[PDB]
């Protein structure tokens, strides 16, 4: 719901919400799964990055809807390097119009200082770099896996 | 009767030398700088 291909990166950390009639052994048998999908990539420091909550009380369903009711359901918030992919689309289109200097005095005219964009885009700036340095792999890592297509 | 070859009055005298010409404009703009950069999401000296 964010729109990426999660192969594109890997993954930093994942948490998991569980809606209405679930058990806690079906899903360390879903993790399971998780887990062994290695073309699902972790940072190379991250072995088990997962986090889980398991709820009693289903999805509702409101009746000006056409979803479905279930029994079980659940919520997934998962931290990425896939949509690094994102911050080099608006980053690249603001240099474009800043190359430029299009719509600035909407800015200007209405109390912020030019500065300020130089700023958010510096910051833009560090942060790109900050998802390159977590991206890495360790230099004290070495791996062989026999499944070789996940 | 001989009039003399009488002269027109009074014509687009004032316009003999114009065109007129076209200014110029050239736009155009200078690099921001983003050399104040360093990431923050690792180690540089835990790492030894």
């Amino acid at each position: 719901m964010v729109k990426c291909d999660p192969r594109h990166g890997k993954y930093m950390a994942c948490c998991l919400l569980y809606r209405g009639d679930v058990v806690p052994k079906d899903v360390n048998a879903a993790i399971a799964t998780i887990k062994t999908k290695r073309s699902i990539q972790f940072v190379d420091w991250c072995p088990t990055g997962f986090k889980v909550g398991i709820n009693y009380q289903p999805p509702t369903v409101v009746p000006g809807g056409d979803l479905a009711k279930v029994q079980r359901a659940v919520c997934m918030l998962s931290n990425t390097t896939a949509i690094a992919e994102a911050w080099a689309r608006l980053d690249h289109k603001f240099d474009l119009m800043y190359a430029k200097r299009a719509f600035v005095h909407w800015y200007v005219g209405e109390g912020m200082e030019e500065g300020e964009f130089s700023e958010a885009r510096e910051d833009m700036a560090a942060l790109e770099k900050d998802y390159e340095e977590v991206g890495v792999d360790s230099v004290e890592g070495e791996g062989e896996e026999e499944g070789e297509e996940y | 009767p001989d009039l003399k070859n009488v002269k027109s009055k009074i014509g687009s005298t004032e316009n003999l030398k114009h065109q007129p010409g076209g200014g110029k404009v050239q736009i155009i703009n200078k690099k921001l700088d983003l050399s104040n950069v360093q990431s923050k999401c690792g180690s540089k000296d835990n790492i030894k």
